[PDB]
RNA sequence: GUAUGAGUAGCGAAAGACAGGUGAGAAUCCUGUCCACCGUAUGACUAAGGUUUCCUGGGGAAGGCUCGUCCGCCCAGGGUUAGUCGGGACCUAAGCCGAGGCCGAUAGGCGUAGGCGAUGGACAACAGGUUGAUAUUCCUGUACCAGUUGUUUGUUUGAGCAAUGGAGGGACGCAGUAGGCUAAGGAAUGCAUGCGAUUGGAAGUGCAUGUCCAAGCAAUGAGUCUUGAGUAGAGUUAAAUGCUUUACUCUUUAAGGACAAGUUGUGACGGGGAGCGAAAUAGUAGCGAAGUUCCUGACGUCACACUGCCAAGAAAAGCUUCUAGUGAGAAAACAACUGCCCGUACCGUAAACCGACACAGGUAGUCGAGGAGAGUAUCCUAAGGUGAGCGAGCGAACUCUCGUUAAGGAACUCGGCAAAAUGACCCCGUAACUUCGGGAGAAGGGGUGCUGACUUCGGUCAGCCGCAGUGAAUAGGCCCAAGCGACUGUUUAUCAAAAACACAGGUCUCUGCAAAAUCGUAAGAUGAAGUAUAGGGGCUGACGCCUGCCCGGUGCUGGA
RNA sequence: UUGAGUGUUUAACCCUCUAACCCGCACCACUAAUCGUGGUGGGAGACAGUGUCAGAUGGGCAGUUUGACUGG
């Protein structure tokens, strides 16, 4: 569905790294490709790709007020470009 | 010194996993006696 | 011919074994073996239903012609050969179209031979032909029961039967053991007496070859206890405590006759001999 | 809910010491130096299992058998990247499910076609760098597999492609020695640096450290296996130029065919490498010498290749051919493009798994170095790891675990129980009895270090030293008689290992095959894809010599 | 369930037939099939198997019983 899929982008550490050689991550929908995200990055700014990378990410434990359950699952997706940028600030 | 319980994954949903109960008739008394009582988990 | 071990172990000092001389090569035709399990006396529900079975080595299945059903064209002897699940030897043959097959070896095949399979063949050893056509005293093996199904009683290893006399529609033969019976006048044997015989002269020697052949051991009914046996029980040593001493199951044990009295074929028997 | 026992038992195998940091506070946290422990493991890697325990910055109420500034604990943020690795879009074993079917008060039981199901078959990528935390996954260099686009002749079949059909193949046990290669190991050539402060040493013969590299591509190759052709016929459900086969003829150290560890080039003007070392917070960035010869040499690999034996050693797909075949015209050059889902952190001979515990127990597989040695034994060590989560004193009885003991030497006790004694290698010798194999390591005695000479070779002679030469650690006590069981084996998880069970051998009896026997209401099964030299049941129990008398009673068989 | 013919004796009995009933025999079709159903041969036959009733046998298995007084 091209615009549902894409859901923001990750600002960490170890992704700020990333945007010095061409790489951005993004959290993208569960039940969606490698093909599908790299339609969906390539349609939503006008870029070329090279090489989506993907993984999954487990729930975490927590406890609060003696009431503890998880976080939600994640999907991590991370796109490498040809020449070109995205301006996320 | 080797007591009982010795875990395995593959075993332990074959022998108590929802199929399993849902394949025979005893099974499924087994399945609405759980539900009958409230339980957050009715099968292993 | 057998063969005999020198004592150089306690496990050794009385036993024997065959030459293996009349076989003449070691590596089975591909074309005519089958998958086998072991079943080791479990049923359809996975029980024992007979005890002291399990566990030797593995085995493939040599298919054999037990019908013998190809006429007039001869076929040529190539091998004679081991037969695991049998204790007779085994003969591969080649027919002249190039069909091949197994075939149980009788006293006395030379590699070579040319065998025929009709009502007009000879009266040679390994030629099979219809009971109306063989005469009165020839030793024969291999008979079929039923037109067309495959032999099915002489079978093992130097076993015989012969011919006495025709009548109607029926043979009169003498079986091993001595049962004299009638068999219907349309049915095959072949011509000779079943091979290997020495077979019998064997002694196994050791607890651990007897357990190579599939065979697990078997206690006595007397050392067991009076859940397990009617013969269990009892302060030291006893004796049979009973008449007629039983199976597990009951049963008598000595001299107590098991078969159907309704049997629809005592019409066919003729001066039961020995059982 | 709270006492008593009572501030008592215990605090769960083991080596620490001091200086200096931090801090409210230190035997217990950090940094250093020396000391000590494991090293066929207490080192490295991994399959289960666990499930965030992993990394960074803070904390000290509870957990931690003491302490705590610390933590596998608590709070906040963050970490797991694949066309090629393991699993699916591939194959089948045991077993399981089963459209129709067959059986049966109900419920249901079984089973055909066809499927699911790895612990096995098949199957294309390597070496180095990089983070606080991932790497055959990111990066660098150089590859490979399956497709897609473009630029480089009659679907009859002599183009091409080709079966759910015919065939070939995949495709298999255990033991034993021999050979070849490579990894690994050892000793001396090259390097680089630097010369002893306690007597002595500038060194051909002196100390310390180091002493090399892939997949793919090309060339060849220690070696291993296998005879090959011609004609006349059978056959292979239709067809085959494919495959099977009978009869004849030539051929054999040969020829042909097939497979093969490794090596040498290239990859590589690249990488790694003892050390040297900053401009600042850095042993940091960055810059680097040399690549030898000889000895030993794998059950790793060629390869279940060769030999021998009996107990006689999976299946299916990928793969390769042949036609039958709906059937324009796809072969191969370059370029550039495409290639999905699941796992991937960390522990893993353990404080993270199974044992209620931070528990002297248990846990599949690969790697596993040196001296002396047959060795993965034994002692000490290398690479690596560790000092074990209560301490300081004293040096009583008693209990436990250890070492020594005059003279005697089983006088001890139910009983030599427990200790002590024997123990390695080489040589000499060695009884009765016996099933001729054994008994046998029978018993009983001698040698063993170091230097020199000769050494035919293996050793022998001359000399020297101590109480003692396998100078430590590791390693049979033996003999004479009698009972039971032939023997190797099995047994009361947790008070009984035996004379008990089993066993090879003996004998009696049942069973003619839809066999007897057993599971089941039946259908269906085992027996058995067996057929009386076979299969079931009872007793006895290697082998040697033998196995008396009784058929009245009771069972069994035959009778009329 | 179950039919047909001859003979031998005082109703019973020995037989012969083929169409029921049976086949863990062969070939054929449904068809990828050692199940099943149909078809044709062969074998066997009013026997066997199965239902109701009856007599034997039956620690294979089951439910129970096995007294009180008493210098214990």
């Amino acid at each position: 569905e091209l615009l549902d899929v894409i859901k923001r982008p990750v600002i960490t550490e170890k992704s700020m790294l990333a945007m010095d050689e061409k790489k951005y991550t993004f959290e993208v929908d569960t039940r969606a490709n490698k093909t599908l995200v790299k339609q969906a990055v390539e349609s939503a700014f006008d870029v070329k790709v090279a090489n989506v990378n993907i993984l999954n990410v487990r729930p975490k434990f927590k406890r609060m007020g003696k009431y503890a359950g998880y976080t939600k699952k994640r999907r991590k997706a991370i796109v490498t470009l040809t020449e070109d940028s995205k301006e996320i600030q | 010194m080797k007591r009982t319980y010795q875990p395995n994954k593959r075993k332990r949903q074959k022998v108590h996993g929802f199929r399993k109960r849902m394949s025979t008739k005893n099974g499924r008394r087994v399945l609405a006696s759980r539900r009958r009582k409230g339980r957050k988990v009715i099968s292993a | 011919a057998i063969k005999k071990y020198k004592p150089t172990t306690n496990g050794r000092r009385n036993m024997t074994s065959s030459d293996f001389a009349e076989i003449t090569t070691s590596t089975p035709e591909k074309s005519l073996l089958q998958p086998l399990k072991n079943n080791a006396g479990r049923n359809n529900n996975g029980r024992i239903t007979v005890r002291h079975q399990g566990g030797g080595h593995k085995r493939q299945y040599r298919v054999i012609d037990f019908k013998r059903n190809k006429d007039n064209v001869a076929a040529v002897v190539k091998t004679i050969e081991y037969d695991p699940n049998r204790s007779a030897n085994i003969a591969l043959v080649h027919y002249e179209d190039g069909v091949k097959a197994y075939i149980l070896a009788p006293k006395g095949l030379e590699v070579g031979m040319r065998l025929v399979s009709g009502p007009e063949a000879d009266i040679k050893v390994g030629n099979a032909l219809p009971l109306e056509n063989i005469p009165v005293g020839t030793v024969i093996h291999n008979i079929e029961m039923k037109p067309g199904k495959g032999g099915q009683l002489i079978r093992s290893a130097g076993t015989s039967a012969q011919v006495l006399g025709k009548e109607g529609k029926y043979v009169l033969i003498r079986l091993n053991s001595g049962e004299v019976r009638m068999i219907l006048a349309t049915c095959r044997a072949t011509i000779g007496s079943v091979g290997n015989e020495q077979h019998e002269l064997i002694n196994i020697g050791k607890a651990g070859r007897s357990r190579w052949m599939r065979k697990r051991p078997t206690v006595r009914g007397s050392v067991m206890n009076p859940n397990d046996h009617p013969h269990g029980g009892g302060e030291g040593k006893t004796p049979i405590g009973r008449k007629a001493p039983v199976s597990p199951w009951g049963q008598p044990a000595i001299g107590y006759k098991t078969r159907n009295k309704k049997a629809k074929s005592d019409k066919l028997i003729v001066r039961r001999r020995t059982k």
